[PDB]
DNA sequence: TCTCCGAG
DNA sequence: TTCTCCGAG
DNA sequence: CGTAGCTGAGGCCTCAGCTACGTTCCGTTTTAGAGTCATGTTGTTTAGAATGGTACCAAAACCTCGGAGAA
DNA sequence: TCGTAGCTGAGGCCTCAGCTACGTTCCGTTTTGGTACCATTCTAAACAACATGACTCTAAAACCTCGGAGA
């Protein structure tokens, strides 16, 4: 039943005002447990649409209202299929789905 | 809710940042959002952690467990204030009648023995299972003729042989003990969050120990532990340990729903307390 | 067991060595034999500590307490094997008679109004002070005609003018509020160390107030706050803040002894509880 | 009733050699009819896993063998539901699935 | 294959770049990958385009259509070399027996009249439909009988009334004609790619019209046009125009497969030609 | 209809105005009345044109032809309403008798070999030239004993040495290949203007060769290429390239007239086709 | 005396 | 001097 | 008119490293509204393989034999 | 050996506009093997999208006792 939200952004850095509302937005994301996969492209792991539907609201609430920002929901099974054409996958537990974890 | 069971056994420093638990080992490093976490086990004695972390670990419902030099649970964190309105639910707990306490406690112990027989039936002891259901049938409030005890004896003598005790210090008892501790901790947590004292058990107030009420509540769930450990009865203790963690990984038929375990115990505990406050009749049932 | 109550509120690392708790602050450093220790209070969120230390802390069944960003108790360690004497203290708290509760609370509230008067006298209201001592003299158990409240209003209206209310958004009310919260925190801390539940007040009994019993206990101390705040009534809020910290810096005549404040509240609290369990009479008195 | 491939990349810029293989790659992508949907993040429309399966090969074929490069397949139906938190839709016909066009 | 039908009616310059058709209007701009493209319609007379574009348009099997001051199709592009091996398939076309040509042409015209009846049956003329299947049953190779005409007459007189035979210049005929043009062009393209002359019809070699063989091949498909236009018979011509594009959008049961139309014509045409070279008997049906 | 054959091979924009085709190059500019025009050839890929123009080009049923990067015909415009004379020319081509095809092809191949010898003679091979004319004299229709092949071999072996082959990767072969493709293109273009299909050769008949008929027609001209290439046989390929363009710059004795080359091929091709349709006898002849 | 406001 | 076998079409 | 390949301007996006910041109730109970969360259930996608193929391009095969090189 | 928010600037990513150099390299035919293609249908299995029926908080107003600054 697990699900994965994917967020992609292209946000203007032209002005002081422009950047502020950027940094706020990246922090928001960090604080919400989002993983950075590529520069300007972050993944949030979820567990249910109800978790998803919630996390949606949170984003609407902290919408920077600048740039291009885009949200795509898929499944862990689908996200798992994603192919690395070069470079390696992130080992971070954050990115895993293991219910158990071992720091060693 | 929170789903992860995070286990630490490496010389390391734990910290907090931006809603994330922060794990530093020498080479390796990890961050993990707290919302995701359900349990923190600290296995080893080479671990450092911050007070802030603990605060935030408490702020979320996270069960923290602490361990001996020999990697055995010696303790848990016990928050005071499990709700906005801790006080409200405490006064009701105190208003709990002696009689109700009995009915409810005895209902639970019934479940304990039902599950004990079902486990026996599962290992092909068609007759001892049945023999236990008899003991069940023939009891009264606060099990005055200790039928809980008589079932339990034939339970452990049938499973692990007529010369096994349950008092003897072996890899089996260690296994169940570890297992049992785990379950108690869950209910300890869910109780507090519900707004209760754990010290004030249904049969025994805090005469001998401070987790009496949780010990009373967990009784029907022990056979879960017993299954795992039996299935690994001849494995060395550390193997038994890892196998127990299953309890969190898995799901169980609780209420026409296949549910995860901590989520079960949440609803289970709540609906029990509701009866003891007399907000409802019926009692939750749990069947393996 | 041990006798010491060890309190940490400096950015620091705690460690274990050779049966000694090890305290490192940047400059200062201290070792303390564990056998001596009875309680560990962790006030702040800037503290680091090892799992070996915690093991050994639990081995001795020393009581460990944890605190939030605002220095309030949020939780404690709960060992599976063992207890600390504080655990017992709960059952005594529950055995507290309705009558005793009254006597003791009303004694306290008497001190509140004495100290309110003494403050008004201090500011040259020879007569309003006297008018407050009258209200005091007419006290019945649990102040059923609300003398407390009527003294309190005439207190604030005389100090800060008949225009003033407590609910209005001023630099003053902020000043008091900040002040009040501080004091409460002290008593919340000292209570749980005795082994009491702050949720269960003598008169306070508010669902949404997790710290009724501490709010009851602190009542006689408020005027200390009111002095500082009034002396700076003019000053902008941040100035009030810094000036309040005086409370910890200073000393006060408590028991013929000029004592520091947290040490007062320690002895004060303890000897109040003792009376409630009926282990003594002679409630403590505090005079500004 | 289509598919949509989605390509994300993070490619090292430090050296002459590093950049060359970059441009090559982007060109390859443009030439293969990929839409740039954000900086460093491009979408290819497809109609068939068979179309997909092929396009994969082509990519394996022109692998820059540098950087982090990532491929994710979804469906048109899924892609359609993607929500734009802010900024207007990519209305270019190139990005549509309408089989009639103006 | 290619799937898009691209339509231009704005004062503009068309170009090529990096495998993309490039569309510049005064303010609006669009690139489109050619591989996606199946058809180009140039509606207006205010359109510029490059020779390179045309080359590459030809390189992909893209059908290009050209239009009047009044937005009607006056012509299309015709490529010479539709394969690596044009020559191989041409010599076979020439070895086509008179006999086979008949069988195959008449099998097709047969399909024309079935579809005509099935369209009439669809408009609840249960009986004129049956009356057309009678004309089908009786005829011979290359329609001595002119039964194609007799079915066609009762077909148009039954649909649009006894006082119209389609010679008159109205919104309806314009509609069908536009429609008919379209289908021809499909087959014209597919023929060349298979490696055939379109001028060398199964009945008439290029006496007048250079698109004879395609006109012969399309015959079973016209009713598709007639459906749309009948359904919009009472609409103004420009409405009829947009409605016809349905043909590309839509799918049709061909060989147990639901298939798109140009992809149908591809297989349809190839398997027709295979018979005329006597690589197989049977003929495709619709 | 119209009489002009308009050929474009400069980076240019074509437009329509006042019944005139409008030609803009950077420097040069030309208007041409459409009624005059019979054919439009677009040789190059650097040509821009309007859909208005095309409408009107169709209105007049002018034949429009389109060329690839290498200046070969790839297609033409096919109106629905109307035709251009050329359309008829196909049925004549099909009505070409097997016998005439022979005579005409064999006439051409005769010229090839004559010109081959004349080239050898030019390079002081008095005897091999003569040896080739022998081969020529024993020609039967469709060269069944392969005289063409045998003349050719001795031609290349004498010119470039008995070690040389045509398939080996040299600057020479590249040189001739480039040369040959040029010539072919010319005839390919001139053929389709008459209305012929290049795929349908007199003898050539190759599946994969789309230009058989042109390959047949060009044969007598190859030695022109061979001269240049031989005279630069030493030189690096890029030098050979530039020197070949001479073909278009220069003039040659065709029909007692010193004529430019495309203009030759125009008349040459036309008068060959004419013979094959049997509209005249007298095959054109071309002598280096 | 009378009537609010509002401390607890 | 008769022989093979290369490679232009 | 187009490809290929390069440069450099300037807009994106991070990170390490600065700065300044850090306890604001206590008469209790009701009510209303906006946050939680975890499961099961609908008809409907969907991977992924299977099915039956076409389009191109080289390499290697087939041709006739007059002559260069072998013997 | 605690955490937050927020800002700065170096330098790494990523794009675009703007330069440069460049631009027809077969023609004995046919067969055969390899590497691309391409549009369909069919299968259990996966999914999204509610529906279910809950529980957790927080503010604001509702409730209480009456001495008092006042009409
Ligand atoms: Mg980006
Ligand atoms: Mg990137």
């Amino acid at each position: 039943r697990y699900m994965r939200l994917l967020l992609m952004f292209d946000m203007p850095t032209d002005t002081a005002s422009d950047r502020k509302a950027y940094r706020k937005f990246r922090k928001f994301l960090i604080n919400e447990g989002f993983i950075m996969h590529q520069f300007s492209v972050y993944s949030k792991i979820l567990l249910n649409d109800t978790a998803n539907k919630a996390m949606l609201a949170r984003l609407k609430q902290n919408n920077p209202q600048r740039g291009l920002i885009t949200l795509l929901n898929v499944t862990e099974k689908q996200f798992s299929r994603m192919i690395y054409l070069h470079g390696e996958q992130d080992n971070r537990v954050a990115n895993s789905d293991e219910r158990i974890v071992f720091l060693g | 809710m929170g789903w992860r069971t995070v286990v630490v056994n490496k010389h390391s420093k734990l910290s907090y940042k931006n809603n994330h638990l922060v794990f530093k080992a020498i080479d390796h490093q990890e961050l993990i959002h707290l919302s995701e976490i359900d349990v923190l086990l600290l296995e080893t004695t080479d671990i450092s952690l911050t007070t802030m972390l603990l605060k935030r670990l408490i702020d979320e419902k996270i069960l923290v467990l602490f361990c001996d030099d020999k990697r055995l649970p010696i303790g848990k964190i016990l928050p005071f204030y499990g709700r906005h309105d801790s006080s409200l639910q405490l006064t009701r707990q105190l208003a709990w009648t002696e009689e109700r306490k009995g009915q409810v406690w005895t209902a639970i112990i019934a479940q304990k023995i039902t599950n004990q027989s079902l486990h026996l039936a599962q290992r092909d002891y068609g007759q001892k299972a049945a023999a236990l259901l008899a003991m069940r049938a023939e009891l009264r409030l606060f099990d005055p003729a200790n039928r809980e005890g008589h079932a339990a004896r034939s339970y452990f003598n049938t499973l692990f042989g007529n010369d096994f005790t349950r008092e003897q210090e072996n890899d089996i008892n260690a296994g169940l003990n570890y297992g049992y501790t785990l379950l108690l901790s869950i209910f300890a947590r869910e109780l507090v969050q519900t707004g209760c004292f754990t010290q004030l058990g249904l049969k025994h107030a805090n005469q001998f120990n401070d987790f009496n009420l949780a010990s009373d509540l967990m009784e029907p769930f022990r056979p879960l532990v017993d299954q795992i450990i039996y299935e690994n009865r001849k494995e060395a203790f550390p193997i038994m340990k890892r196998k127990l963690f299953a309890l969190f990984m898995n799901t169980y038929m609780y209420k026409k729903k296949q549910m995860f375990l901590t989520n079960i115990a949440t609803d289970y505990t709540k609906h029990v307390v509701k009866v003891l406050n007399q907000e409802e009749e019926g009692v939750p049932e749990f069947g393996i």
